[PDB]
């Protein structure tokens, strides 16, 4: 017990807590943004107005929903199990939030540049369907049971093509860290993005991430027309809000991993052409450079937030058998072929 | 530090798994306790690789292979459980004593 | 300082740049953005609506 | 006999009465010799071995320096205590530079720890 | 260190649902009643408690998924060491991918992946 | 390359208590669903132990593979058992459990009388040359990849054959 | 890169690569073509199992080498055991193709499991590492779980698979716990001839944690060999599994486990010989005493053969106990080579009798001499060779096993072996006593309607390659040992 280094370590714990709290605040703010954006995009493509009265332009609508769910009575099932009921959504939101530790918004604006990287993200994202199954079993409802089983089947079907698509990107970048992947993309600039080099993995990653986020047409465990609310049928109060947050956080982290793995991340430059604007953007360094990198990352994330929000309100939804067929017979062999092509092309590098 | 405590926990797990292997009236639970025993062995391997094998990482590789074997067992049964339930419509293993 | 960090800028300049960024981000741009959302709410095309929602 | 380090660390930590001062001074000497021998492992950038050594020797020193106060005469017992505190501080810095590893700072704290422990042996005699 | 932030983030992420539950407990009222605690069954009174017991032929993809998870886990360290080594690891993992493809073909042809 | 000392020991004790609770839930629950969910707690605690020691890849592999295994286990326990049976709830105690409790207590005592009597720190200072890492291999997952690809080639293909044959046998046995 | 270092090392496991290629080709043809043909499956299984021996015999004169970076040791000792495994598989394929075809089940899967268990048994014979001493018997044990329950419809096979899976998950996890204890208290070494040095380097060769590893390893291996109270997995599995797979697990499992026990008790555990010597002496004495005593009270033929196997394994254990000095390992083989023919013949006769008859009880073996004198003669010769009767292989094998035991001063072990061999005549004579009953009233209707039919069948050739061996090897017990004392 040295009272010279103890104070230093306490202040260091404060200085690592501070990024965690600002990231958490921005995460909840981003959930609010995604709710507002989904409502307004649905209103725009359905020729409506959307939220207008909760705030100036519906800005405070999602905050009002959250505070209402906070003030809503917490309802527990008498027939079922209380512990599984309370544990399920917490496990889902924990395992979904744990993936935000490795997302870089700049060269050093990452909470932890773990060298295990995206593999840890897959490992922690695998845990949420156990929470969904726990919620389905603990609710003692037939709709909840069906929703939990459907969630487990969906995750089982679509975990593997996503894993192989991430593996191909890691093979191309020769590292599992997200910062290394973004910098390897940034070596050749705009043409260096893995989107152009790996299109098949790009499409399969989009479809697999949409299935893991349980967005439509892969909203089977929470399909409102088939089951009343799926695994969220017996859930009231703050727990439904938790199972809502977790879903939107999964959507946001999937979009961020799309813009990190396949797009260039914070990079925006074309070295092969005399683009004055892109060269002047890349010439900025310091606080302003990090701010511009955050802006670019958020714009590229918003592109693949706009696309699935549209996708929910345009397509019809799949069926369980057809979901299994798409996951196991169209995506997995295609991802295997993409991995083989990636290895064959990478043979030229060594 | 008290790293050796991990070893203690591993031993506990082994014994507990061993206990759960014997008093199992459900073969799914027996498979889970087999996973418990293999997990205790893997804990021993990982902490020994941390202790003595920081370079070669032979214990970590052995842990990966043991996880692979455990998953192969978890794939072989409950397929065996599936055959048993299709033929007998019962899971309780102590009730089947025809071969004796 | 410590080994590992190199050529770090002076704290006063970093603080000034972060302050001007926060000034532009927290109290200057949100008014213009919400006015650009209120005005021209019905004049949007797909591209203008996309950029409004992005901002 | 060996008087310490002959069973598991947790058993000697929690299920043993402790060391007399006449064995505590010998453990101080052995800790100093081990710290002197740790230089080669420090130069090879093996941070896990070094951190294990530092934690074990810290856990030894927190008992041994406290229990070796009796052998120090009254005319020096305050100053020795100061030196003891200094050693602890130095080892803390060494801790802070093996976890979150640095080369230059860990070497600096290593030399400081060696000097502090040599002063502690000079006080203990 | 690169992993104390991981532990602090995990602790905070586990604390957040506890804070939400505590805030709901101290803010939301409780008005429990015997009709309210009944399981929801679209208005009608639920029959026997839940439970479905799927067929085996439907849920036979899970046994494929267990093996394929191990194969995709084993493929990662080879990809991490593909550049330091050369065509040797390419030949090594080619058999792994070929066995994966053959197992997928067997599951496809035998009707394990059919619903 | 570690956490602070007191934090490391507190994490060891806390994760050990969680692991003990999960294992006791596994071996004391009548419902395979409840005991499977306790097994999941054991899996998570063991992965956290792997992260604690140095294993950042083995922890992720444990999480992925064993989470798939427990999800499959819950599915097949739902599918191969009677009604949901929340009333089963800590199966009854017999003499046949009481004798095996004594036997397992004796086995655990025999193991812990060796663990508590062996100076595990003494072995570490003897294996000095086994802990000198190559300076070029900064990434630990890179070292595990190199030593999986080169040192262990025969088990690497043997496990592929094992997985293929296990898949085939699981499909053939479980088919209707 | 070069792909060369592995290419030159890959030629050392070429007999196993032939098995892998045959496995993959069989699987690909099964998947590609809808129709199924027995002769092609016969051809591919045989040509996979007669080209591995062709390549292995071409590799006999080659220098011993440790390949795949301390993972596979090729020398004289393991080559003989790999040849024994290949011989067991070659003489068990005809036993399996007829039996599984008559059960109307898929046979390509059965051949795949047998070939994989052979591949995992050949790797266990030379496995100079601790990871591959775990992975290779998991290539065998998992296939043995997939087998012996391949029947999938009999209520006996499901219970046998339950017992086998649970008891072999109980073992092979105690074994790996012992491996972890041995790897930890050694300095992180897993190669077989590198952990005794590692034990001295850490000075833990007299640690209490080494005794735990030795006991756990011995228990996990004595489960697979099945001597002593690690035997209970054997009879039920032997009583409730199809006959070809149980014959395979009777001959193939003991060879691989004997090789692993010899290479795990001599190379990494020679410093503590006084402990595992006592463990093996107890494990053998209990095995003969409690495998020959229970076999005389058996009403089922397969269960009686199970107790027979757990009795004959104790004779082989004496070869490990005496050590390599007074022959020893040269008496493990030249008796395991005998034991393979003895058990495969006495199981081929059971296979044919059950297929033509439809029974397993011993009481239905009455009057087989009147119906099929050839089958009764062959089964009687196999059983008398099993009992160590003079002009047949078991007698000379047992006197070879006992000569080395007496030469090493193990009077107690040899005396118990001789007394249990005397006990081991009443059975192997009870079946013959039934076979020579001319009483038509005691003859079961199971053999009254018995058709031998005017065709040879494959099992007849397979056991004619065997019955003529267990009797005419009795002069050729000078050619065999000079190939088994040459190894060291
Ligand atoms: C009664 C049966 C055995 C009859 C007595 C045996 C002696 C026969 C001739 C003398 C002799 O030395 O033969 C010697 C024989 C030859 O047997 C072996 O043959 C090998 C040839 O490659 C080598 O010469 C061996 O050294 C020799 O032992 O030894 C026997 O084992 C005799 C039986 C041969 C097999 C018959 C079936
Ligand atoms: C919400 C999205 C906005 C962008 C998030 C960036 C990530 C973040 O907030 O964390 C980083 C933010 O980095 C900063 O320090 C920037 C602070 C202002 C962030 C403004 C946004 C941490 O990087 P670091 O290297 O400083 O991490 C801590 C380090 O190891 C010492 O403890
Ligand atoms: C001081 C904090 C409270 C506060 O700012 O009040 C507002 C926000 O407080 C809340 O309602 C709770 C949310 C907290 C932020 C409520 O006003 P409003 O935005 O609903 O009304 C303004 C206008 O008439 C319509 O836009
Ligand atoms: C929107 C918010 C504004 C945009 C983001 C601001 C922060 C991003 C730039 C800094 C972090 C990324 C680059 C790392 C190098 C760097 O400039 O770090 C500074 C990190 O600056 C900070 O500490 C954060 C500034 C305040 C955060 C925003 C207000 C240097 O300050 P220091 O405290 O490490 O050293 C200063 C002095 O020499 C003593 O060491
Ligand atoms: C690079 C991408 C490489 C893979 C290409 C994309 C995946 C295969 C495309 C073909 C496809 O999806 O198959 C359809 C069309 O496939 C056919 O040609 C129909 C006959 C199927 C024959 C039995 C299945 C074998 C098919 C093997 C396909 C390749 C296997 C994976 C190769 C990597 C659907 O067939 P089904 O599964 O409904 O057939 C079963 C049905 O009962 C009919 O038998
Ligand atoms: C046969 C099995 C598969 C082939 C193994 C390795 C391929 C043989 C050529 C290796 C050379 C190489 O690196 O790939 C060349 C590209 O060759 C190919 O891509 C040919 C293979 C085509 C398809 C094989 C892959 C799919 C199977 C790139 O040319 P280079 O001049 O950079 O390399 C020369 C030197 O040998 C480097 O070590
Ligand atoms: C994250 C871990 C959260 C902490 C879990 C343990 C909570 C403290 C012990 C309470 C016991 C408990 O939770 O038991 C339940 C079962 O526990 C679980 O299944 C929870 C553990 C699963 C954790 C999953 C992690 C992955 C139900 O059994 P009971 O006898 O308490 O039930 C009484 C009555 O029927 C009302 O329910
Ligand atoms: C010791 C050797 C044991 C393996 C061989 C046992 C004898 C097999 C035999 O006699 O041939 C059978 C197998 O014959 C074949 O059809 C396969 C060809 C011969 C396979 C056996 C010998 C192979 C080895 C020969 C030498 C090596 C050749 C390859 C290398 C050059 C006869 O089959 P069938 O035509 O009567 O089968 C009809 C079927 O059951 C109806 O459903
Ligand atoms: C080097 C490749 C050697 C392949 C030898 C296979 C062969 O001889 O062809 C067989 C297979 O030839 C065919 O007619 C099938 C088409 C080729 C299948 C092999 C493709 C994968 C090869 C690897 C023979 O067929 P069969 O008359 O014995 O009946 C087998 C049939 O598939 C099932 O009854
Ligand atoms: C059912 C088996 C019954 C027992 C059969 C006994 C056979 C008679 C006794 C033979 C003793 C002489 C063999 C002693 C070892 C010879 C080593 C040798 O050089 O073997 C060569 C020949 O290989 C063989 O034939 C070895 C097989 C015999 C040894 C193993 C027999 C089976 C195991 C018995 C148990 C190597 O093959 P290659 O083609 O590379 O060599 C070319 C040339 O011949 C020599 O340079
Ligand atoms: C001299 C010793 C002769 C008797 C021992 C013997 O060799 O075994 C059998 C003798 O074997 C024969 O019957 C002879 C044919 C096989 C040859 C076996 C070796 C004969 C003796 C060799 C020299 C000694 C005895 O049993 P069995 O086969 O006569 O049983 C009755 C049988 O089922 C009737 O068919
Ligand atoms: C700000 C941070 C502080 C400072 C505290 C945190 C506050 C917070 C951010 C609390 C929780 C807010 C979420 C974040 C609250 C719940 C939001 C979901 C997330 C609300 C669900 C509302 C639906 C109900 C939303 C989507 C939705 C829109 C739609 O149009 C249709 C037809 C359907 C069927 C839908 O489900």
């Amino acid at each position: 017990f040295s009272r010279l280094e103890f104070l230093k370590e306490v202040y260091e714990t404060i200085w690592m807590l501070f990024p965690i709290l600002i990231l958490v605040l921005g995460i909840t703010i981003g959930v609010l943004v995604i709710v507002w954006l989904e409502r307004e995009i649905s209103a725009s493509i359905q020729q409506r107005i959307g939220p207008e009265y909760a705030g100036p332009l519906g800005i405070l609508q999602a905050l009002a929903d959250g505070t209402k769910l906070l003030f809503k009575e917490n309802l527990l099932p008498s027939r079922g199990d209380t512990y599984l009921f309370s544990i399920g959504p917490s496990i889902a939101v924990i395992s979904i939030l744990l993936g935000y530790l490795i997302i870089p918004f700049g060269s050093r604006l990452v909470l932890a540049d773990l060298s295990i990287g995206v593999f840890l993200w897959i490992a922690v994202s695998s845990i949420a369907p156990i929470g969904l199954l726990m919620s389905g079993y603990g609710s003692n409802n037939k709709y909840s049971f069906l929703g939990g089983l459907r969630a487990a089947a969906q995750s089982i079907s679509y975990e593997i093509p996503l894993t192989l698509c991430v593996l191909s990107i890691s093979l191309l970048s020769n590292s599992s860290s997200t910062v290394d992947i973004v910098e390897a993309q940034s070596k050749y600039g705009f043409w260096g993005w893995n989107l152009w080099r790996q299109p098949i993995g790009f499409i399969v990653f989009i479809i697999s991430s949409l299935a893991e986020c349980e967005r439509l047409p892969f909203d089977l465990p929470e399909a409102e027309e088939e089951l009343v609310a799926g695994y969220q049928t017996e859930y009231s109060g703050i727990k439904f809000g938790l199972f809502y947050v977790a879903s939107y956080l999964n959507l946001l982290i999937s979009s961020l991993f799309v813009t990190v793995l396949y797009l260039g991340g914070w990079n925006l430059s074309i070295p092969y052409i005399f683009i004055s604007e892109f060269f002047e953007i890349n010439k900025i360094d310091g606080v302003f450079g990090t701010t511009i990198g955050i802006f670019i990352t958020l714009a590229k994330t918003f592109l693949f937030l706009f696309i699935p929000i549209t996708t929910r309100w345009t397509l019809p939804r799949l069926r369980m058998d057809q979901l299994l067929n798409l996951g196991w017979k169209f995506l997995l062999p295609i991802s295997l072929g993409n991995l083989l092509l990636t290895t064959s092309s990478q043979l030229f590098s060594l | 530090m008290i790293l050796e405590h991990v070893l203690v926990l591993s031993a506990f797990l082994f014994s507990i798994g061993i206990y759960g292997l014997v008093t199992s009236r459900n073969l799914v639970r027996a498979l889970m306790c087999l996973e418990l025993i293999l997990n205790a062995v893997n804990l021993n391997f990982v902490t020994f690789s941390d202790f003595f094998d920081s370079r070669q990482l032979k214990g970590n590789i052995f842990s990966i292979f043991v996880i692979a074997i455990a998953a192969a067992e978890a794939a072989i049964g409950p397929a065996i459980v599936s055959s048993i339930y299709r033929n007998r419509k019962s899971i309780r293993i102590n009730q089947s004593n025809l071969l004796n | 300082a410590v080994t590992g960090v190199n050529n770090q800028e002076d704290l006063i300049w970093v603080l000034l740049k972060a302050g001007v960024v926060g000034f532009c981000y927290f109290l200057i741009m949100p008014p213009i953005i919400m006015n650009w959302l209120r005005i021209r709410w019905y004049r949007r095309n797909l591209l203008e609506m996309y950029f409004q929602f992005m901002f | 006999e060996f008087k310490w380090g002959t069973r598991s660390f947790i058993w000697e930590r929690f299920f043993e009465p402790g060391l007399s001062p006449e064995d505590a001074v010998s453990r101080i000497k052995n800790t100093a010799e081990g710290l002197h021998s740790l230089r080669h492992m420090l130069e090879t950038m093996s941070w896990r071995y070094v951190i294990f050594y530092i934690r074990l020797k810290q856990a030894y020193l927190k008992q041994d320096m406290k229990s070796a106060m009796i052998m120090v005469p009254e005319g020096r017992r305050d100053d020795y205590s100061n030196a003891a505190n200094e050693l602890v501080d130095n080892m803390a810095e060494f801790d802070y530079y093996v976890r979150t590893p640095k080369v230059y700072e860990s070497y600096v704290s290593y030399e400081k720890t060696l000097k502090s422990i040599d002063n502690l042996l000079g006080f203990l005699a | 260190y690169e992993y104390d932030i991981f532990w602090a983030f995990l602790i905070i992420s586990s604390v957040i649902p506890i804070l939400a539950f505590l805030f709901s407990g101290i803010l939301a009222p409780i008005s429990k009643g015997p009709e309210k605690l009944s399981s929801y069954e679209s208005g009608i009174e639920p029959m026997g408690d839940a439970w479905l017991q799927f067929r085996i032929r439907y849920y036979m993809f899970a046994l494929v998924f267990v093996v394929f998870d191990v194969e995709t886990v084993f493929l990662y360290p080879w990809a991490m060491s593909f550049d330091i080594l050369g065509v040797s690891v390419f030949i090594e993992a080619l058999i792994f991918v070929l066995i994966l493809i053959v197992g997928l073909v067997y599951a496809w042809r035998k009707g394990a992946l059919e619903w | 390359m570690d956490l602070p000392g007191p934090i490391h020991d507190f994490l060891l004790v806390f994760l050990g208590s969680g692991l003990i609770l999960g294992a006791l839930g596994v071996v004391l629950f009548t419902n395979p669903i409840f005991s499977a969910f306790s097994l999941g707690l054991v899996l998570v605690c063991i992965s956290l132990f792997y992260i604690l020691a140095n294993s950042h890849f083995v922890a992720s592999a444990q999480l992925l593979i064993y989470v798939g295994a427990i999800n499959v286990l819950i599915i097949f326990s739902v599918m191969f058992m009677s009604g949901p049976e929340y009333d089963k709830k800590f199966q009854l105690w017999t003499v046949g459990d009481g004798v095996t409790s004594l036997v397992c207590i004796s086995l655990f005592v025999s193991l812990i009388s060796t663990i508590l009597n062996t100076s595990w720190y003494g072995i570490i200072w003897t294996t000095k040359s086994n802990q000198i890492l190559e300076q070029d291999l900064i990434n630990a997952s890179q070292q595990i990849g190199i030593h999986l690809s080169t040192d262990f080639f025969l088990p690497f293909e043997l496990i592929s054959i094992i997985l293929l044959v296990s898949l085939i046998g699981a499909i053939a046995v479980a088919r209707q | 890169k070069a792909f060369h270092l592995l290419l030159f090392d890959g030629s050392l496991i070429f007999p196993e690569c032939i098995l892998i290629f045959g496995l993959i080709l069989l699987l690909m043809i099964d998947s590609t073509s809808d129709q199924k043909d027995i002769p092609w499956l016969y051809f591919i299984s045989s040509t996979s199992l007669v080209m591995s021996i062709t390549a292995l015999l071409f590799r006999w004169r080659e220098e011993p080498m440790i390949s795949f970076s301390g993972n596979f040791q090729t020398n004289n000792f393991n080559e003989i055991f790999q040849f024994l495994i290949l011989l067991c598989s070659t003489l068990c394929i005809p036993l399996s193709v007829e039996y599984i075809e008559c059960t109307e089940m898929a046979l390509t899967e059965f051949l795949l499991f047998i070939l994989t268990a052979t591949l995992g048994g050949m790797f266990l014979c030379g496995a100079n590492d601790l990871i591959t001493i775990f992975v290779a018997p998991e290539c065998f044990s998992l296939c043995s779980y997939l087998l012996s329950g391949y029947t999938k419809k009999d209520v006996r096979s499901n219970e046998a698979t339950t017992k086998y899976l649970l008891m072999g998950g109980a073992s092979s996890s105690i074994l790996v716990h012992g491996f972890s204890w041995l790897y930890g208290s050694s300095g992180g070494e897993i190669e077989l001839q590198e952990i005794v040095n590692g034990l001295i380097n850490t000075q833990m060769y007299n640690s209490p944690g080494i005794s735990i590893a030795l006991i756990f390893i011995t228990v996990g291996i004595g489960f697979k060999l099945s001597p002593a109270p690690s035997h209970q997995w054997t009879p039920d599995v032997y009583e409730g599994s199809p006959t070809p797979v149980v014959a395979f697990l009777s001959v193939t499992s003991k060879v691989a486990a004997s090789a692993s026990a010899t290479r795990i008790f001599d190379i990494p555990f020679y410093f503590s010989s006084n402990e595992w010597h006592l463990l093996l002496e107890i494990l053998a004495i209990l095995s003969m005493i409690l495998g020959n005593l229970i076999a005389i009270t058996q009403t089922s033929m397969k269960r009686m053969l199970a107790y027979s196997s757990i009795g004959q394994i104790g004779y082989v254990i004496i070869g490990i106990i005496v050590g390599d000095s007074n022959d020893g390992y040269a008496s493990m083989i030249t008796y395991m080579l005998f034991y393979i023919s003895m058990n495969l013949g006495t199981f081929a006769c059971i296979v044919l009798f059950g297929l033509r008859t439809g029974t397993d009880n011993i009481r239905d073996y009455a009057g087989l001499y009147t119906k099929d004198p050839f089958l009764a003669l062959s089964l009687a010769l196999c059983l008398l060779s099993l009992g160590g009767l003079p002009p047949l292989a078991g007698f000379f094998g047992k006197i070879y096993l006992f000569w080395c035991g007496w030469q090493a001063g193990l009077y107690f072990l040899v005396l118990i072996g001789l007394l249990t061999s005397v006990l081991s005549i009443y059975y192997y004579l009870k079946i013959i006593k039934l076979l020579m009953t001319g009483r038509n009233q005691e003859i079961t209707p199971h053999v009254r309607n018995y058709r031998r039919s005017p065709l040879r069948s494959k099992n007849s050739i397979e056991f004619s390659m065997i019955v003529c061996v267990i009797a005419s090897t009795i002069p050729g017990i000078s050619m065999n040992p000079i190939i088994t004392i040459a190894q060291d």
